[PDB]
């Protein structure tokens, strides 16, 4: 995809046009007028995976690899609905799931959302949760 | 020894009850809270507040964790009303409710040193009222900026000691209250 | 026969503080414990087989997370071979650039970096901190709360805090069900004091993420991580769940940092015989590994633990330095009470205040301490004048400024009125004109009329359960006579779309301008270089109340 | 109406302090004044023709003294040409040895070195101070006085002070005629607390030298110097009279340092429109020029002047830094009240306490401040526990230690009894057993029985007028049941014969062992180098009262 | 207005039973109250009363050579018939001096002007008179306040800077006539 | 021959190098000798020899100005206490005429062999004229 260097930061100042919303809205579309008439709603105000990946490139150029990794993961999660986000987060908390439920979550993230990085992240947790006893029934 | 085990605690047999879940050392290795109030007196007041509301009180001891939130959760999942009260030996208390995240709650009392026997009775009352699906005025908030400076280290020590009585995989035991 | 000299000393407030002798077995030792692991690392096929004396076969979830994501393996063996004393020397050496250090510090194992900073005294640590601090310009964060969770008071106090200079403000709750109200009141009041001030509401994790998704906060800070597996477990998370949570926040365009702090593992019962600093180091690496940009640390909420033992306050500064040395934004605590003594709390504060950090304090109390729902901060509303005076005395930028009573009264009043319009617009229990006046001139909740709490929390929960989002707040303001505040509110929301303030140490100043470690790079190189208090900012700091013209 | 928030702030103690906007024309500016002289030096035929912009034709006595004796002219031009920022960088750089800096600083003019340290923030200043400090080991000095000039109380308080760790103790007088009694009481009590502790009695110059000649003191500190000629003149001296006085003390084998401090010229009416730091720099150079080994500075008694203006506390740290950077022992103030606020006085103390100086405090009050005859110290007896706690918190050696009540009572009692034997043996107004008892358990003069002041000063004066020297004190102790204290007193007296403690930063520790910058060289080279708190000293500091074993 | 009138250069006392009160160059002129607002007229009234109630004569002079209270007092003890003098700065600082003592030495000193009351001033007069009669009076009770400097040092410096403007080098003291 | 930093402290490394004005040793000063007046204050006075050894040490330690101070002190050891006070006071502001100061210099030089101090005083005399600090200049 399109890369970015620290010189392209802040996007709002250097390349505001590069920023679009999940519904393809522009920063300028968000005005009191449009909000009041519901021409734009919460659904429109969502950061895109493109924006997060541009920031990831910038984080990388600033020498912050893990931060970039985090943004890449976030890019994939933009596609996952809020309720599903909360469900997966809670599934990862101690003693909440069986190994299979976690593996199923990984498959869902991958096949339904193309969230391959997060999918691998979850499968990694699944394996370690067995070893460190953090699966349901281990307490 | 005012607390005797009567077998593994199980799902309530009636709706109108509130479970009081205590830490693994409550009334045992430790018999008073952080500021010296007797566990016997505390349990007495909590129960009294509950019964005042026409609700039954059922006491259980938790072993899987010493954390007051998780002690309280073991209780709300067995409580006939879904409502439970968690109490650590040092006195920290929380009114929990089945369905809420473990670290969330209905009411919390994060500064044990400030609780008095009156507060404990009030906590029992509110729990019972929640059990009755009512919306009681929360127990007035107690906050003392010097509570931590004066008691945090002690709290840690008391908790370290109660924590030695944690037993992985051991289900709660219902308890008979003496006298 | 008692000595009157000692009877006088016995009455001193410091003697009410809690102190204890070191207890290694239970982790009651701040740093430099003979129980801590010797630094080490073995790498095979690009993967860690040993971390600080522990074989990969014995790794707990924390070792795994750090071994796989928290260390710069390319140079791990190289820096491990370097002398720790020379390394500590490099940290405080004004002529060894930060850019030359980061590559090496991020390659150190947790034990290694702890060994390094343990060779330093507090002066050397501060000397190093001013250089390692990610953002060139230091900042400040305040607590805005009250024992009643009174929304009107929160809005007013938040406006004053923002007006005094805080760039981040945080609230929390006495009664959890009140959260939505506290958060909204915090946000509205903050934007009125200074558009751009970031706000957070610290709650249980899932609850906070949800409140964030509804758009009633600007960021999240208290996203906890712990130094030992058992403690992390009672904390109701694992490195992976918190890692996933971190990316979830970013996926919604919300800035966030983790929180840790020396002493938490002792406070929670399982220190596994390790020193507080070593366990905190693990927390800092968990934060790095997760890809989180910053961390709130320096004992934080468990300050009573390290302070009770020797070199505890020194350890606190050390953990802050480790945080910044690992190229992470550092919100350096100084937000929790640990002593009854003003002399003692001042010494603890100056450790970060003098050199300056991303956020000198991660919770200066903008309200009198009796109202501080975090159980009291190291500094509170009554210390504002002393704080400004010390800034002036030492020519040190502490992030705050002197203010006029008339301006504060006007700002507090506008914040309360703005919230009144929000409650009216959103159909919430009314805020009366009497409450507006009370909030305007109040010092604390003792000056506020009692509200119907049962009724407030009922509607507060309807906000969550019916998913009433932030745009309803914008509309209420816009239709209630506050078009300006509404626009500022909408602007803060738009910041969540660009991803700009997601970067290291990011805050928003001036006209919605992001200021982070990316575009405000710290370039310290000794005297007369790097950030220097001067110009208008210096003039602003000089002009304190009571500074009368001597000339006459 | 009024904001309750502001009414709460208005009541705060800090708002009772004195603050003023800068007023350059009258010297009311701490440092970095646009009216201060640009650094410069011109040399012709080995003699200075211009000093910091001033032609030799306009030189006052201070310029002459400094130009002729306070600057190494062999490298002055070389150093003048060096970049001040770079020099400031070298001061805090842990890798630029102290031995490499002294040769440069001693070649700088007063304005030059001020320009250098002015480029630094307080953290850099402290970083540099820990390195420039002459003595490797930091120390502490205390005040021992009371509003009644009660000799019995002074003895007891002095014994306690010595026991707590002070290596130097100083007294002064409410009624000047009491001097001899105060000095003797301080000396006896101090030696009982810890043999080797050095004592002084601050008075008018001639009076103090005379008292020193009689052997009732170990050293002199308040040998004043000033930054402007008019002020120096009202101070009743010139650079030459003070230079002569310095050598006079040495000729008698007595240790001595000068005293100065930012703000004095303002307090005394003639700042000649210069910043406080610049004028203090002149004082520091006068001290160096005179060949005096150390200097007590950091505003000292006029702390209310620099503290009233911006960056005043920073300037105080700066002048301490200049002193040490010039290779002079530095007794760094922290001995005078300037604020009503505990937070503010703590921030002021930490500037020297954190890095450590030859004497962190040149007058920590070992008595409650109401009894402090220097009008109150930045710290007093009631702060002892806080002080020990902060040492423990930061692992910083502040020169003091925790102490047991039983040991202090015993030590104070012995000091009072020892003084009682001195007075009886010298035919001085009696010290009763009731007084010995009162001094033992007292906190201050409020717990002491009234004495006959007229009687005491009558005899105190006979000591001076009849030339009764220190041996009479030794004799009285040796013949009154205090052979041990007598031997210690004689040993302290014998220290004036060797000349060893006349050297930079010298104190006497352990068993009559002199510890100075000569045999306790500060070898700082960054982390893990130089002086480091540890071992038994660390254990002693860790053991504060109230620290129970968590079992 | 001015309650002090110059009657000519102050000269050596013509009798032994007198105490000279030497005041700063701005006393009763550019400055009329001390550091805490006590009128100079009242201060002089009380010091004189204290001296006279002891059967000793009071003679007031103004010094110009220096504003330093010690030298203002020395100026006076040099001319006093008893050798005793009292130096007073406009801000209130007072000292009882005696001819023969070093300039910066003294018999009694009051280093914290803010704490002096009209009662202290009268007692200072009485003691000075007693020293004049060669008696050894109980020194005026020592007053000391640790917050005196914190609260008044800056003001003291300013007040002194102002009086110092009236210093005139080489100008000998002028005896003054005190108006009721 | 001359003292170096390695010889410091004298009390520890070369106690015998230390003699008093009356040629007494550190060991002669005991309680017994004090009580019987075998030794008196007159006997307890640092010598110019000792001060010159310290001046040499100071110089070896890089402190020349301090060494000079000790050199002057060495000369002053010969001047009686009362005369020391006299000369000190004479150097204070407005105390002396130029003639009196020079008179003090000559005396210091001819009667005590204190040429350094004498030159110091003559230097003061010249500058005091220029800066007006002689009697009658106030
Ligand atoms: C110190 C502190 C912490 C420490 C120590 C907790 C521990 N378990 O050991 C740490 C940092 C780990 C912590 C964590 C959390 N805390 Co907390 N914490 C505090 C604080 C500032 C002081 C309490 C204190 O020192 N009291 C004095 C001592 C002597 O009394 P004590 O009875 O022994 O105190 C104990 C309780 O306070 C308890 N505790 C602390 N936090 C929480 C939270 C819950 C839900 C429960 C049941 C108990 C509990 O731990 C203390 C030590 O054992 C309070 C503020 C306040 N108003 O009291 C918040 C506070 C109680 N915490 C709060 C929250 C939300 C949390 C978290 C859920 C946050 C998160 N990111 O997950 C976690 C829960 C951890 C857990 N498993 O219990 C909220 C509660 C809101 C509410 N009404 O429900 C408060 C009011 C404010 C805040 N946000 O910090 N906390
Ligand atoms: C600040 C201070 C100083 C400052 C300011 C003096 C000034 N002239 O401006 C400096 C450092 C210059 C100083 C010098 C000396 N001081 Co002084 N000083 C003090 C101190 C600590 C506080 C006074 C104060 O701030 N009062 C509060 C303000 C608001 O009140 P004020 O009335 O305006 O205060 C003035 C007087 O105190 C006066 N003053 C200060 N010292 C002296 C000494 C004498 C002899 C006289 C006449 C006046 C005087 O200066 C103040 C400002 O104008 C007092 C301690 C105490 N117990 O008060 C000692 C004290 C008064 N000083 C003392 C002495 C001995 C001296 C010196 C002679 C020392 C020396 N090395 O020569 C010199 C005298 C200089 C001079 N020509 O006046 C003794 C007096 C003993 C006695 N009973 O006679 C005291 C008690 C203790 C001490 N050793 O410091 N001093
Ligand atoms: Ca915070
Ligand atoms: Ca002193």
């Amino acid at each position: 995809s399109r890369s970015a260097r620290v010189s392209d930061y802040p996007l709002a100042n250097k390349h505001p046009e590069w920023v679009k919303t999940a519904t393809n809205k522009t920063l300028d579309d968000f005005t009191l007028e449009n909000v009041l008439s519901n021409k734009v709603t919460a659904q429109d105000m969502r950061i895109t995976p493109e924006t997060l990946r541009l920031q990831a490139s910038i984080a990388k150029d600033a020498g912050r690899d893990r931060l970039a990794m985090n943004f890449e993961r976030a890019a994939e999660l933009t596609a996952v609905p809020d309720d599903r986000i909360l469900e997966i987060y809670n599934a990862l908390r101690p003693y909440r799931s069986t190994k299979e439920e976690l593996l199923a979550i990984a498959d869902d993230l991958e096949s339904r959302y193309q969230a391959k990085i997060c999918a691998a992240f979850v499968r990694e947790a699944a394996t370690l949760y067995v070893e460190r006893k953090k699966l349901k029934g281990d307490d | 020894g005012f607390l005797t085990e009567v077998g593994e605690a199980r799902q309530g047999t009636q709706q109108d009850e509130v479970i009081i879940a205590v830490g693994p050392a409550f009334g045992l290795a430790q018999t008073v809270n952080i500021v010296g109030i007797p566990h016997k007196s505390i349990l007495r007041e909590v129960i009294a507040g509950i019964e005042e509301e026409g609700i039954k009180a059922r006491v259980i001891r938790c072993f899987k964790s010493s954390d007051v939130a998780f002690v309280a959760v073991e209780g709300n999942r067995l409580s006939g009303s879904g409502i439970s009260i968690g109490i650590q030996s040092k006195g920290t208390t929380v009114i929990h409710q089945q369905g809420l995240p473990p670290l969330s709650n209905l009411e919390l009392f994060p500064q044990a040193p400030l609780l008095t026997l009156e507060t404990y009775r009030q906590i029992g009352k509110n729990a019972a009222r929640y059990a009755k699906r009512e919306s009681p005025q929360p127990v007035p908030t107690l906050n003392d900026q010097m509570a931590r400076p004066k008691y945090q280290a002690k709290s840690a020590i008391l908790h370290i000691k109660e924590t030695k009585y944690v037993v992985t995989g051991k289900n709660p035991q219902e308890l008979r209250v003496a006298l | 026969m008692r000595s009157k000299r000692f009877e006088a000393l016995a009455k001193r407030p410091v003697n009410q503080d809690g102190f204890v002798k070191e207890w290694i077995e239970e982790g009651f030792i701040a740093m430099e414990s003979p129980n801590d692991p010797k630094p080490s690392i073995k790498i095979v096929n690009g993967a860690v087989t040993e971390l600080d004396g522990k074989p990969v076969s014995d790794f707990d979830l924390i070792d795994h997370f750090i071994a796989r994501y928290g260390i710069n393996l390319n140079r791990a063996e190289e820096v491990m071979a370097m002398d720790s004393v020379k390394l500590a020397n490099m940290l405080c050496d004004p002529n060894v650039k930060r850019s030359e250090i980061v590559p090496l510090t991020t390659a150190m194992t947790p034990a290694k970096i702890v060994e390094v900073v343990s060779h330093m005294n507090v002066v050397e640590m501060m000397m190093a901190m001013q250089k390692m601090r990610a953002r060139r310009t230091p900042s400040q964060q305040a607590h805005v709360t009250n024992v009643k969770d009174n929304p009107v008071q929160i809005a007013a106090d938040a406006a004053e805090g923002a007006w005094r200079g805080f760039d981040e403000q945080e609230t929390t709750v006495a009664v959890a069900r009140y959260a939505p109200f506290n958060a909204i009141a915090l946000l509205v009041g903050s934007q009125v004091g200074r558009p751009g001030v970031l706000t957070q509401c610290s709650l249980e994790e899932a609850t906070e993420l949800k409140l964030g998704m509804l758009g009633h906060t600007c960021y999240a800070e208290t996203i906890s991580v712990y130094g030992t597996e058992p403690v992390f477990t009672d904390g109701d998370d694992t490195p992976w769940s918190k890692g996933f949570l971190a990316s979830s926040y970013a996926s919604r365009g919300l800035k966030m940092r983790f929180t840790s702090g020396s002493g938490s593992e002792v406070q929670m019962g399982y220190a596994e015989g390790k020193s507080m600093l070593y366990l905190e180091a693990r927390c800092i690496y968990i934060t790095k590994a997760a890809g989180v940009q910053g961390l709130q640390n320096g004992s934080v909420s468990c300050i009573g633990v390290p302070s009770a033992v020797p070199s505890g306050i020194r350890a606190v500064l050390a953990e802050n330095l480790i945080c910044s040395s690992l190229d992470l934004e550092c919100a350096s605590s100084n937000d929790q009470t640990f002593t009854h003594s003003d002399m003692r709390r001042t010494a603890r504060l100056l450790m970060q205040f003098l050199p300056g950090t991303d956020f000198i304090s991660s919770g200066y109390s903008a309200v009198p301490n009796y109202d501080n729902m975090f159980a009291g901060s190291n500094e509170d509303a009554e210390d504002f004048d002393d704080y400004n005076v010390i800034q002036r005395d030492l020519k040190v930028d502490g992030g705050l400024r002197p203010v006029r009573e008339e301006d504060v009264i006007a700002i507090r009043n506008k914040a309360a009125r703005a919230l009144q319009a929000v409650f009216a617009g959103m159909g919430l229990p009314p805020i009366t004109d009497e409450e507006v006046e009370a909030a305007t001139y109040a010092h604390g909740s003792k000056d506020m009329p009692e509200r119907n709490i049962v009724e407030d929390i009922k509607f507060a929960q309807e906000i969550i359960n019916k998913n009433r989002n932030g745009l309803e707040v914008v509309k209420a303001l816009a239709q209630g006579g506050f078009t300006d505040v509404a626009q500022d509110m909408l602007n803060i929301q738009k910041a969540k779309l660009t991803g700009d303030y997601l970067h290291t140490s990011a805050i928003i100043v001036g006209d919605g301008q992001v200021l982070s470690a990316v575009n405000d790079v710290n370039d310290y190189a000794g005297p007369a270089t790097g950030y220097r208090l001067q110009g208008e900012r210096w003039e602003e700091i000089k002009n304190i109340p009571g500074a009368l013209d001597p000339n006459e």
